[PDB]
RNA sequence: GAGCCGGUAGCGGGCGUGGAUCCCUGGAUGUCCGAAUGGGGGAACCCGGCCGGCGGGAACGCCGGUCACCGCGCGCGCGGGGGGAACCUGGGGAACUGAAACAUCUCAGUACCCAGAGGAGAGGAAAGAGAAAUCGACUCCCUGAGUAGCGGCGAGCGAAAGGGGACCAGCCUAAACCGUCCGGCUUGUCCGGGCGGGGUCGGGGGCCCUCGGCCGAAUCCCCAGCCUAGCCGAAGCUGUUGGGAAGCAGCGCCAGAGAGGGUGAAAGCCCCGUAGGCGAAAGGUGGGGGGAUAGGUGAGGGUACCCGAGUACCCCGUGGUUCGUGGAGCCAUGGGGGAAUCUGGGCGGACCACCGCCUAAGGCUAAGUACUCCGGGUGACCGAUAGCGCACCAGUACCGUGAGGGAAAGGUGAAAAGAACCCCGGGAGGGGAGUGAAAUAGAGCCUGAAACCGUGGGCUUACAAGCAGUCACGGCCC
RNA sequence: CGAAUGCCGGCAUGAGUAACGAUAAAGAGGGUGAGAAUCCCUCUCGCCGUAAGCCCAAGGGUUCCUACGCAAUGGUCGUCAGCGUAGGGUUAGGCGGGACCUAAGGUGAAGCCGAAAGGCGUAGCCGAAGGGCAGCCGGUUAAUAUUCCGGCCCUUCCCGCA
RNA sequence: CCUCUAAGCACAACCUGCGGGAACCCGUACCGCAAACCGACACAGGUGGGCGGGUGCAAGAGCACUCAGGCGCGCGGGAGA
């Protein structure tokens, strides 16, 4: 409904914050706290689990949201917002102007 | 509309006794819920019972709100001395 | 009361007075109270077959002009529901 | 059109670009109670009958139909029954109040109860209004007008005409007569009963021979359009302090879009949007647009046929209208007397005579208007004691037998990154570590005042007396 | 906003003060536990014993029982609890009700009367710790037991045979 | 329940035994003179029925003690105004 946004599971550029210009990958979409998780925010989740298993080694931990009207996608350009082509049939979503 | 009767089994220390005498007692559908039943667990697990009894239980809880579940009628069969049967020895 | 053929009772004031009257001299009122002026009823009795209605009493000759016709259907036991819907 | 499996956070369990999740529309299943409707019932439960179905079985079972009561026509069938925040009509209908007491009066035909009805209801085509050789249905709004009036002529209540507007529309029926037909009888070339045909101030109609003649529905199918899902929708990058930029600056661009929201803050150009423009298979919807149907086309002159009956009119009793007995008409009508059908009958405010007006005792009749449970937008509307009583799991907890009353209770942060691991402790709680820009932002957590309660420091008091202060000096730490 | 014996919220003061809810009454030794007069056990002591003991209806509803707890509720403490969490637990042809009956009283076809709501009311139906109806004794788990089971007996109905 | 006949059936229908079968819905835990009911309270109050032992006093559901059973009343320790 009014959930859905820019793009779904592509590389996309993220334009936020301590990364304002990051392209990352596949994207991974929230979207109802309408966020994506992409690459970006990697903060540390200093937890154990919620079922006791293979304890505390390292941290590596895992991503965060980031909400999603930062995240800029890509194509063979930077940026440059989706579009809608339909072509008679289809509903495809076409940047300002590269192609794709 | 006669498999949607018996509706579980209850693993319990008291119907794990039932394999002594008188097999287990199910949890029924608490509505349409006759002691002829009979004719529900024979022609469900192809036996030949004599004797069910009938009863009304699982009363309240908490967090916020009452009626822990349901109140679903529960029992079991007294079917005949050694039909009983359909691999229910697990767990006991 | 009730109605059969008529309309049903009405709501009077009472209006007392005490006075001589305008023509004479002074005039006045007194107590504004609702009398509840229960129309004139009679139990009628007519030989339909054995038939009763509660009349208005300046309605007994319209209840006779109701009885004064043969609408071609005999007894159900009761009948006068025939009686009155073949009423104009 | 790519994520989902509701408010999921957890079992991990599956499911989706061969189309899911969702949203809309149309079905299906809708247990039980409830108008409850098979009977009973102390609602959500019991107990049935008939038919049809499963030693699953003849007995108890369960399934799926059907079994209330009333109203309308010919055992047979179509409706009704209850609910709805207000809105409306009718039947009833107070009292506190005001009169500076109070009874007439007012409050008030208000509130409330009951019935009814629907998206409206009401009313409605003149037996009208009242001064004009006039207006021409009804309703609503503004004027009339606080006028005319009514009024213990106190308190107060208070039109209507006219005139501006909205809206617009007129019609069916015995305004008799002909045939039909169960039977009525004194078989009557005829009584009333149902239809049917006639009938609506070439003043009306029916009947008697000139002169022949189609407008258009409120009704019906249609079609836009409206909703009930949505969709496409223009154009900004870099550097900067920063946790974070959209802030600042430079170089731009869109604008039928510079409404607003959110984005780590201050964004026209990131997102959602907005301007503008598309979109309905399915259902509602709707002459706004055209289509047909149903209906409408004794102009004449006559033989006094018919123009709605216990009615009009008169009296008694009252209500309505401005009208409270008054000079009391009119409109309704509870009682009593009781007519005529156009040289009829009513009205023009006692009444009477002229002059006018208009046809009662049968019914329907859109539209404009009131309303707001509902959906949307709008706010010199509120921002958690406010706004609804409820921003939150509220008509809840709690109180009440009951009718009923009826609360409080929002905010971590950008993101849960919601604190791993130690150490004390039984744990709670801490102290580290860690997160984060910030942790006296650490979890019913933003800001977090004051009352209050502490701790540390300065000055000060144990021979003092006071509405607690104030003025004056003096002493002592800043 | 300073007053309305104002309203809502907070926090005082009274105040570590009165009380702690029967003058039936406690004492000790072990446990358990981090912690104990209060929990468990033991052994004395006391108290009721026409109850302060058992059983059933009324009512309350899961308080029952077990295990993990102790912030909260227990007028103290609490490992305990009836409190929190989760899991178990209530078995009936014979007990009590309904597939039976009526009493008062409801409801109520018919009928009556009311402006409407409705008020009556015959038959009928509902209506109950009253009538009627077939059960006694023992054991078992942590909880149920006239229900489960063991013995003996009995009732209705339906079908078949005589 | 016993009985008599109407309607009806007298190829039924009841009755007595003997064989088999079927026996449904709800209640059932626990407290129940109380800490679980009613009194805002684990409240000295209220609450219906049944059993309510023994010995003694003339009897007794009294009273005194005490079986069985159940409690010491959910604050205590002092001191001796
Ligand atoms: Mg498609
Ligand atoms: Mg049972
Ligand atoms: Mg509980
Ligand atoms: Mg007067
Ligand atoms: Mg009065
Ligand atoms: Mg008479
Ligand atoms: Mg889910
Ligand atoms: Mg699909
Ligand atoms: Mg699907
Ligand atoms: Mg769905
Ligand atoms: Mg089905
Ligand atoms: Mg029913
Ligand atoms: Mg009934
Ligand atoms: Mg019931
Ligand atoms: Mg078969
Ligand atoms: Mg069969
Ligand atoms: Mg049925
Ligand atoms: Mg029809
Ligand atoms: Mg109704
Ligand atoms: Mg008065
Ligand atoms: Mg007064
Ligand atoms: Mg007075
Ligand atoms: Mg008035
Ligand atoms: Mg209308
Ligand atoms: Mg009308
Ligand atoms: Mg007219
Ligand atoms: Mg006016
Ligand atoms: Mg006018
Ligand atoms: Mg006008
Ligand atoms: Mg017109
Ligand atoms: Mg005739
Ligand atoms: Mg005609
Ligand atoms: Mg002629
Ligand atoms: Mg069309
Ligand atoms: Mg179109
Ligand atoms: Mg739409
Ligand atoms: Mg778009
Ligand atoms: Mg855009
Ligand atoms: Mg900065
Ligand atoms: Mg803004
Ligand atoms: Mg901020
Ligand atoms: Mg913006
Ligand atoms: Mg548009
Ligand atoms: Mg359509
Ligand atoms: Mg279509
Ligand atoms: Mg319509
Ligand atoms: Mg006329
Ligand atoms: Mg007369
Ligand atoms: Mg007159
Ligand atoms: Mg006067
Ligand atoms: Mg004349
Ligand atoms: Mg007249
Ligand atoms: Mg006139
Ligand atoms: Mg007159
Ligand atoms: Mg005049
Ligand atoms: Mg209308
Ligand atoms: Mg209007
Ligand atoms: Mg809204
Ligand atoms: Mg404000
Ligand atoms: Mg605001
Ligand atoms: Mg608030
Ligand atoms: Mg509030
Ligand atoms: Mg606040
Ligand atoms: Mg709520
Ligand atoms: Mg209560
Ligand atoms: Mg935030
Ligand atoms: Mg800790
Ligand atoms: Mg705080
Ligand atoms: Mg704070
Ligand atoms: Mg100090
Ligand atoms: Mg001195
Ligand atoms: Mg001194
Ligand atoms: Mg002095
Ligand atoms: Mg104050
Ligand atoms: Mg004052
Ligand atoms: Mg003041
Ligand atoms: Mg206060
Ligand atoms: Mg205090
Ligand atoms: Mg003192
Ligand atoms: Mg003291
Ligand atoms: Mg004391
Ligand atoms: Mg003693
Ligand atoms: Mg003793
Ligand atoms: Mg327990
Ligand atoms: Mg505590
Ligand atoms: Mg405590
Ligand atoms: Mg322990
Ligand atoms: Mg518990
Ligand atoms: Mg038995
Ligand atoms: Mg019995
Ligand atoms: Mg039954
Ligand atoms: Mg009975
Ligand atoms: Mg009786
Ligand atoms: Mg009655
Ligand atoms: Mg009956
Ligand atoms: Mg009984
Ligand atoms: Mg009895
Ligand atoms: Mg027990
Ligand atoms: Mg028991
Ligand atoms: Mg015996
Ligand atoms: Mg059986
Ligand atoms: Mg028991
Ligand atoms: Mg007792
Ligand atoms: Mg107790
Ligand atoms: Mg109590
Ligand atoms: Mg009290
Ligand atoms: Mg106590
Ligand atoms: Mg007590
Ligand atoms: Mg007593
Ligand atoms: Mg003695
Ligand atoms: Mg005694
Ligand atoms: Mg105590
Ligand atoms: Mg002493």
């Amino acid at each position: 409904r009014v959930k859905m946004h820019v793009k779904k599971g592509d590389t996309v550029l993220v334009a936020s914050g301590k990364y304002k210009g990051r392209v990352g990958k596949v994207k991974e979409v929230l979207p109802k706290k309408y966020a994506v998780i992409v690459e970006g925010v990697n903060i540390v989740k200093k937890a154990v689990r919620v079922s006791p298993k293979y304890p505390q080694g390292g941290f590596i931990e895992k991503e965060a949201p980031l909400h999603a009207s930062k995240v800029r996608p890509i194509c063979p350009a930077c940026g440059k917002p989706t579009r809608v082509r339909k072509k008679f049939l289809e509903n495809g979503k076409k940047i300002r102007v590269c192609a794709k | 509309t006669a498999y949607d009767v018996i509706l579980a089994p209850v693993l319990s220390e008291k119907a794990y006794a039932g394999f002594a005498e008188g097999k287990y007692t199910f949890w029924v559908h608490p509505k349409a819920t006759k002691t002829e039943i009979k004719n529900a667990v024979e022609t469900a697990f192809k036996v030949k019972v004599v004797k069910v009894n009938t009863l009304h239980v699982r009363g309240k809880k908490k967090r916020l709100g009452r009626y822990l579940g349901k109140r679903p009628d529960r029992k079991k069969a007294i079917v005949q001395v050694a039909p009983g049967q359909k691999i229910e020895a697990l767990e006991g | 009361s009730g109605k059969r053929p008529i309309v049903a009772n009405s709501i009077q004031r009472r209006g007392k007075a005490k006075r001589e009257g305008g023509v004479g001299k002074k005039t006045t009122g007194i107590s504004k109270r609702r009398q509840y002026p229960n129309l004139q009823k009679v139990r009628v009795r007519v030989a339909g077959q054995e038939i009763t209605f509660r009349v208005a009493a300046s309605h007994i000759p319209k209840v006779y002009e109701l009885v004064e016709r043969a609408k071609g259907l005999k007894l159900e036991g009761l009948s006068p529901k025939e009686i009155k819907k073949e009423l104009l």
